[PDB]
């Protein structure tokens, strides 16, 4: 928090502190964003995946460098920026309260947040899993074609628990809908065959089929 | 070779082992206390693995026994080494999942560190 603002001198001191905190936060944000280009270069080096000759040191050197950069530098910079932002917000709130004092409805008187979007997705997955129980709702949702969206976008991304929950939800969505089962089987078979076409050409193609196979196994498991 | 004998071909003070036989030897017959001098040695050598020459039929039998024993030990070692394969496969499967998880020396994925320890540590040895 900040000292209460009761006089014009206190308001001026709060304004000066807010300006100084803004400058410090700008510097911290610039420093944090600086690591981004180096992070990109390190990511490029790692994506090369080139074998190299030399157990704590057994890992790829680029991987260790990236871990040190992000977990060590980026985390510290983010923490400092968050602390500065919290202090600035507290000062602004105190100044606004002082100005209002000088001067439902009474109670009334970030968008690009990847974590927030992920939480929204997880909550949506849980809610869909719940709503799946009503068989009529199940048919309605299948008509909405959520199966394709789930397979396409949310199937692979997200946490492992999210992956298992999504597999369960997909299974439940195809509880007894023969047309839906046919559609899902068709999608899985198509992806598998497309991968198998270039099997002799790309090991990664074989590598990137695990989720579909797990989904098929889960579907077969539920009688 | 494995053993050597170096003699001062042409030409106690430490252990007080008075060699009644050799009054003034180059070195003590017991202590090697060399009143004449002290000698240090070094060799531009590389370690070598070999066996003593087999000259008698008894040497042949001893060699056959040693070979059988070495074969048995090697079989045990080979079975042990081949054993690590399934664990490595399971760890590789877990890593291929690439499941995000929450907790920079230890910042890496736990599966990755475990796989590194298994392969680089056990398999190499």
């Amino acid at each position: 928090a900040v000292d209460p603002i009761e006089n014009e001198e206190d308001r001026k001191k709060a304004v000066s502190n807010i300006n100084t905190l803004l400058d410090k936060a700008d510097r911290v944000y610039h420093q944090l964003m600086g690591h981004r280009p180096q992070l990109e270069n390190l990511l490029c080096k790692v994506n090369e995946a080139a074998p190299e000759k030399p157990t704590s040191a057994s890992v790829n050197r680029y991987i260790l460098q990236l871990a040190q950069e992000y977990c060590g530098d980026c985390k510290n910079s983010f923490d400092e920026l968050s602390k500065i932002i919290q202090k600035v917000f507290a000062s602004r709130k105190e100044l606004l309260e002082y100005d209002l004092q000088q001067r439902s409805q009474y109670r009334a008187l970030s968008t690009k947040c990847y974590g927030c979007a992920s939480a929204v997705t997880e909550h949506c997955i849980t809610l869909l899993r719940a709503l799946a129980t009503n068989p009529a709702l199940r048919h309605i949702l299948v008509s909405q074609g959520l199966i394709r969206e789930l397979f396409d976008y949310n199937l692979r991304r997200g946490a492992a628990a999210m992956r298992e929950e999504v597999r369960q939800l997909m299974c439940l969505l195809t509880r007894d809908n023969p047309e839906a089962t046919q559609q899902m089987n068709d999608l899985i078979i198509g992806k598998v065959s497309t991968a198998l076409k270039g099997h002799w050409a790309n090991p990664d193609l074989a590598s990137s089929l695990q989720y579909e196979m797990l989904l098929l196994t889960d579907s077969i498991s539920k009688e | 070779a494995s053993n050597l004998m170096i003699e001062f071909a042409d030409f106690c003070h430490k252990c007080r082992s008075i060699n009644y036989d050799e009054k003034d030897p180059f070195l003590c017959n017991a202590c090697g206390f060399c009143k004449y001098a002290r000698f240090d040695f070094m060799l531009y050598a590389k370690p070598c693995c070999a066996v003593d020459p087999i000259e008698n039929e008894e040497d042949r039998k001893k060699a056959v026994s040693n070979i059988n024993t070495l074969l048995d030990k090697a079989d045990r070692v080979y079975h042990q080494l081949m054993g690590h394969r399934p664990q490595l496969e399971n760890l590789l499967c877990k890593v291929n999942e690439a499941a995000p998880e929450k907790p920079t020396s230890a910042s890496v994925n736990r599966y990755i560190l475990q796989l590194a320890q298994e392969y680089c540590g056990d398999c190499k040895n």
